[PDB]
């Protein structure tokens, strides 16, 4: 064939830290469908937002919003435990159906997005150009959010390890962990990946007794 | 690892 219908830009959802996670890649022939499992960002999270985006940028905010919906009634559980299946299905007429279903509760929500939605030919071309021109910057942003989430994972696992130990962890150790946790908290608000990792390192260097418990 | 989602507004 010399011609066919494609979806012209990547389609995905916003994930923790403001990154766009792609479900359908740009130039995929239509009709198409793809599903991926997602989980919750925080402990005890009973609801998630499914924000549908079109574009090639790593920052969710730089892509075109197509719509959004909430999925509630998730049983409060530790982060990463819920299994939320997100499905993108584009029919032959370019109509996009997005659904999210929580495996444990069976709760499901969906949205229909018209074929005329999103970016026009000129905006599609500008999207592709802007993504290529910002390839390195977008990669650095993705690496920063990965470290910010990891830094928050180290902050989460440390604080949980402190509470379980309680009286067992010495004073000199606990107070120095607390000060290293705040230095990590402050660096996480910044955009310097190495600064965050150095604060994580400084935390680990004062958590030696905490790890043994 | 499955990617993670934020809670509504």
């Amino acid at each position: 064939v010399l011609l066919l219908d494609v979806t012209p830009l990547s389609l995905g959802i916003e994930t923790m830290g403001g990154v766009m996670t792609t479900l359908i890649a740009k130039n995929t022939t239509i009709p198409t469908k793809h599903s991926q499992v997602f989980s919750t960002a925080e402990d005890n999270q009973s609801a998630v937002t499914i924000h549908v985006l079109q574009g090639e940028r790593k920052r969710a905010a730089d892509n075109k919003s197509l719509g959004q919906f909430n999925l509630d009634g998730i049983n409060p559980a530790p982060r990463g435990m819920p299994q939320i299946e997100v499905t993108f299905d584009i029919d032959a007429d370019g109509i996009l159906h997005v659904s999210a279903k929580d495996k444990n509760s069976g709760k499901e929500q969906k949205i229909t997005i018209k074929a005329s939605s999103g970016l026009n030919e000129d905006e599609i071309q500008k999207m592709v150009r802007d993504a290529e021109a910002n390839a390195e910057a977008d990669r650095k942003f993705e690496e920063l959010v990965q470290t910010r989430n990891q830094g928050d994972h180290l902050l989460h696992s440390t604080r949980k390890q402190v509470e379980e130990a309680g009286d067992k962890l010495p004073a000199d150790d606990k107070t120095a962990i607390e000060s290293a946790l705040t230095a990590l908290e402050t660096a996480l608000k910044g955009e310097d990946k190495a600064a965050i990792e150095a604060k994580m390192q400084e935390l680990a260097q004062v958590s030696q007794k905490l790890m043994e418990i | 690892r499955p990617p993670r989602l934020p809670r509504p507004r």
